[PDB]
RNA sequence: GGUUGCGGCCAUAUCUACCAGAAAGCACCGUUUCCCGUCCGAUCAACUGUAGUUAAGCUGGUAAGAGCCUGACCGAGUAGUGUAGUGGGUGACCAUACGCGAAACUCAGGUGCUGCAAUCU
RNA sequence: GACCUUGACCUAUUCUCAAACUUUAAAUAUGUAAGAAGUCCUUGUUACUUAAUUGAACGUGGACAUUUGAAUGAAGAGCUU
RNA sequence: UGGAGAACAGAAAUCUCCAGUAGAACAAAAGGGUAAAAGCCCCCUUGAUUUUGAUUUUCAGUGUGAAUACAAACCAUGAAA
């Protein structure tokens, strides 16, 4: 996924994130006296409508994500489906939402990820973290 | 009349062996080293009763 | 090999509640046991002492016997096909008073109201229990309140 | 002083009163629990408390709405009875041991039964059952946080309550004149304890190497004309008129509860509803919308 | 500004750590002994360590608290020999203080050569009055923070009280 | 109403930071002959309420405070689950029928109540 | 000390997990109760217990009976060798 | 356990203050329990005793082991409960 997606658009062109972790430990036999096995790997277990993978983009660049992920889904057994998220990016606010907490001063930069302000704690420390809000 | 007061352990350790803050890798490396005379009487191995003590080579 | 101690599997039963570790409060020893009281085993799992084995966690039984520290109380214990009577000497930390009986004896005495009442009233009264009834007819207006019609949504992702 | 969340939300706050440093759980359970076989037969204990300033002797009940006060005695009473001074010293406490004995004897009605002892020469003695009759009211001393040393006046309590006809179960190892090696009392010594002799003996000492000291200590008794010869009969007085009319008898109250309340609600703050505490928000963050 | 909060020394620790435990640990004991007039601990290793030379309960060093009049007297004897000068270091963000001196002689004691040398640790501790209310039994509190001993406060009084330099 | 002693339930009571506190109480605070205990009258003991003080403790109040508590047709009739079919699906699993039904989340509110005795503008 | 940069550490966030982790916490299964061997009143016995003429346990005498204390069923119920 | 202080003394010696819900300890596995303690230190001791019964676990409701609550003694400790 992450090939075609640079070959294609470029290695800055996204961001993608591997939304499963293999924490359960296959184990292998190698008669049946004493059979329990040895760690074989490791594998993830998902469910059904578990988020797999996940890429945010410009929507420019929609074609190509989808493509990428196209292409992954070749590797791993069974259904997965390809679906447009209504969240913007991997925040968890549908795209008209977040918006309105940015035309308000209500969201800060942190990194990779947003903070947002809350209508509750200090309302000195939100002052400091936040002070585009209020200001209106 | 002699008299011999020992202070109370309130400790619950008792294994020998020391707290984690020992440890050799936290030593800070730029240290002041005394040189000179000051370093002479403040090293101790320097003297004749250390020397006195050491077995002689065989050469 | 297979264990099978007296406290075999009770990790979770004897725990403190979360928060609640500590001494003993005081009521616990001011309430006061006598022979035919009904009361419910629960081991407190930081009075060592007295203690009942796991299997009477959660049993009611009848007290039969009043020492120091201790009742004694019978439990019916199920064996095979039958039931045998099992006496456990318990300290009075592990016990409490079941609220089972409490409110049975409250009825028992407002049962003897009513029949008093109605002997005086002159007529008569009912005094067993009844199950919940079917409801009876009944007129719904639509003044303020006319129907909204709803109907089944369209599947969306999320 | 910081704290976590995770630090406050997993902490377990002790009892309010060990929070506040004044209730020791562990003795008072061991104190309270009644035999099971006893059913409601109060357990009574004989709590004995110095403030700095007064002695407070209290006969105390268990019950799961609260303890109850069966009687009570302060030396701040005990001028009524002619004692003005030293009212937190041995020989008070003795007294108050002795006032609250003959007063609850008075309240159960087992004070002709039960005399107590009326010569006081501090001999060790419990309160002998008498044959044929009713046994003697038995209270256990819950002398709380207080340390237990030979010649502490929590002790001088317990001895005024045994010598006034409590059965109050004791030894005599922690009186003053308990001699550790020999592991025998002195009666001598306890005796003079009962009627301040610590004290005279200190004053005629006193007034003597340091007369400026013994103005500066002993003013009071300077003013009211008290030597210290006549201390002993201050308190042999003193227990004759307690033992005379033990029953208690209120302060008149200048004002009433509601007086009393109505003068002191004038200097109670009061919490700020909810609106009033809105409002200061809007009031703050409209501040900082300007600067 | 009002007098309940006006600062004191609580205690005075005379501390000399001998790595030893056998003779030089008893002569240590003498020299404070003399000095404080009264008898003094010794501490115990906590635990083994090699390069010291050191076994866990070996029975090292040896100190003394000394309180009132008597630590005011040997604070002055202590503070002479560094010459009423101590850093800005020296004091704790708690508003103690402590320095060193090398030689027990230089306070004014008669040598005598059957004890020897011994350098010493002073560790001066402050508070206010209503300390009591920390170490007592009954309805134990904490001070409050107006009344809690501050370096900057610490240092204001060693200065005042004493005519003393803090250096850096 | 305040305060003390002894409490009940044991955070709506805890924690952090600030501010206020008449009266009384409580407290800090003064002293080292005596009983007593310490390396040290610091703690513990005793003595005086006399020399001083509300500075601290304590009590209350403040905070789009942290924590805790209560409620909600808030999320969610969701997750899960008892019972049923010669239901679906290669399977993995899923839907339906008759029942039971969370937790997180979100929002709103709250922040000790109270017993016995004594005492106080 | 002066800074540019990589591990460590702290603070606020972020993705993902647990048969031998957990604040929380189901469904199903599970103990007890739903009365005459009861309830209330009255006052006898004791070497137990109480400061006690208090209790505890067992009683006397008295009162309350079919709507006597939820539902459904009961082909008889109980006991022994 | 961490922080900040103190001659030699340093990452680690000993002293001091502050924070510290147990993150320690409790012979030995693991789990549970415990903070004016069940942990640490100190004082005194021999209830690790005598006489036999009842009870819980395992269960046949046998034995053995282990354990629980009383009785009748005699003791220990503690001012005492
Ligand atoms: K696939
Ligand atoms: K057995
Ligand atoms: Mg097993
Ligand atoms: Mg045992
Ligand atoms: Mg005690
Ligand atoms: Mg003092
Ligand atoms: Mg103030
Ligand atoms: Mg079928
Ligand atoms: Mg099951
Ligand atoms: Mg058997
Ligand atoms: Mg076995």
């Amino acid at each position: 996924a992450n090939k075609y997606m640079t070959t294609v658009s470029g290695r800055d062109a996204f961001h993608l994130r591997v939304r499963v972790h293999p924490f359960h430990v296959l184990r292998i036999n190698k008669g049946m006296r004493g059979a329990w096995g040895k760690p074989h790997g490791l594998a993830a277990r998902v469910d059904i409508g578990q988020i797999i993978f996940s890429v945010r983009t410009k929507d420019s660049n929609k074609d190509v994500v989808v493509e990428g992920l196209r292409r992954a889904r070749y590797k791993f057994p069974g259904q997965q489906k390809i679906i447009l998220s209504k969240k913007w990016g991997f925040t968890n606010l549908d795209r008209p939402e977040y918006l309105k907490k940015r035309e308000a001063g209500e969201v800060k930069d942190d990194g990779a990820f947003v903070k947002f302000l809350s209508k509750k704690g200090s309302l000195e420390n939100n002052i400091r973290e936040f002070p585009e809000y209020f200001a209106a | 009349p002699p008299k011999e007061i020992v202070k109370s352990n309130t400790s619950s350790k008792k294994a020998d062996v020391p707290p984690p803050s020992a440890d050799p890798s936290k030593a800070r490396k730029n240290r002041p080293r005394p040189s000179g005379n000051e370093g002479a009487i403040r090293d101790k191995t320097a003297g004749r009763r250390n020397n006195r003590s050491k077995d002689v080579t065989d050469s | 090999g297979k264990s099978h101690g007296y406290r075999s599997r009770t990790r979770y039963m004897f725990q403190r509640d979360f928060r609640k570790h500590g001494a003993v409060h005081l009521s616990t020893y001011l309430k006061v046991y006598k022979v035919g009281d009904i009361v419910d085993i629960k081991a407190n799992g930081s009075i060592q002492k007295g203690m009942p084995h796991k299997f009477y966690q959660g049993k009611t039984g009848v007290v039969y016997n009043v020492t120091k520290s201790s009742v004694g109380v019978i439990i019916n214990k199920m064996v095979g096909n039958r039931y045998l009577e099992k006496r456990l000497n318990l300290r009075v930390e592990h016990i409490k008073h079941s609220k089972c009986r409490q409110e049975f004896l409250e009825r028992v005495k407002a049962n003897a109201a009513k029949r008093a009442e109605a002997k005086a009233q002159g007529v008569a009264v009912q005094l067993k229990r009844q199950p919940a009834q079917p409801r009876e007819s009944r007129i719904v207006s639509t003044e303020g309140n006319v129907p909204q019609t709803l109907a089944p949504v369209p599947y969306e992702t999320f | 002083d910081a704290k976590s969340s995770a630090y406050s939300s997993r902490f377990q706050t002790p009892f309010r009163r060990r929070r506040e440093g004044k209730t020791d759980y562990y003795q008072r359970k061991r104190l309270v629990t009644q035999h099971k076989a006893k059913y409601n037969t109060p357990k009574y204990r004989l709590v004995v408390r110095f403030t700095n300033k007064d002695i407070i002797c209290q006969i105390i009940s268990s019950t799961i709405t609260g303890d109850v006060v069966l009687a009570a005695a302060y030396s701040h009473e005990l001028p009524r009875y002619g004692i003005t001074h030293g009212l937190t010293n041995w020989a008070a406490a003795y007294a108050t041991g002795l006032l609250i004995a003959r007063r609850t004897l008075q309240k159960l009605g087992l004070d002709e039964t039960y005399k107590g002892v009326e010569e006081v020469e501090g001999e060790y003695e419990l309160t002998e059952a008498v044959e044929d009759g009713p046994r003697p009211f038995k209270v256990f001393l819950d002398i709380g946080l207080q340390r237990t040393t030979t010649g502490a006046r929590v002790f001088g309590a317990l001895k005024g309550a045994s010598d006034g006809g409590l059965y109050v179960p004791h030894s005599e190892n922690r009186f003053p004149g308990w001699d550790f090696e020999t592991e025998e009392i002195d009666p001598e010594l306890l005796r003079s304890y009962i009627f301040g002799g610590h004290v005279s003996q200190y004053m005629e000492e006193l007034a003597d190497d340091d007369e400026e000291r013994f103005s500066e200590l002993f003013k009071g008794y300077l003013a009211d004309d008290i030597d210290a010869d006549s201390l002993e009969d201050i308190y042999t007085s003193a227990h004759e008129a307690i033992r005379a009319d033990p029953a208690f008898k209120p302060t008149e109250k200048k004002f009433t509860k509601e007086q009393y309340a109505a003068e002191s609600k004038k200097y109670r703050q009061t919490k700020l509803s909810k609106e009033e505490r809105a409002a200061r928000v809007a009031a703050k963050i409209a501040a900082l919308a300007g600067q | 500004q009002n007098p309940m909060r006006d600062l004191k020394i609580e205690k005075l620790v005379l501390n000399i750590s001998v790595g030893e435990s056998g003779d030089r640990l008893t002569r240590a004991s003498k020299v404070l002994e003399q000095l404080s007039g009264q008898t003094p601990v010794q501490s115990k290793a906590r635990y083994t360590v090699r390069t010291f030379g050191i076994r866990r309960n070996e029975k090292i060093a040896v100190h003394v608290t000394v309180r009132g009049p008597k630590a005011e007297e040997i604070l002055e004897r202590g503070l002479k020999v560094k010459e009423y000068q101590l850093r800005d270091r020296n004091f704790s963000a708690t508003g103690n203080f402590g320095f060193g001196i090398d030689e027990h002689i230089d306070l004014g004691i008669k040598y005598d050569p059957s004890i020897g040398i011994f350098g010493m640790d002073f560790y001066v501790v402050m508070n206010r009055p209503g300390a009591r209310v920390t170490r007592r039994k009954r309805c134990k509190g904490t001070v409050g923070n107006s009344h809690k001993t501050t370096k900057e406060d610490t240092v204001s009084w060693f200065k005042q009280k004493y005519d003393a330099d803090v250096l850096d």
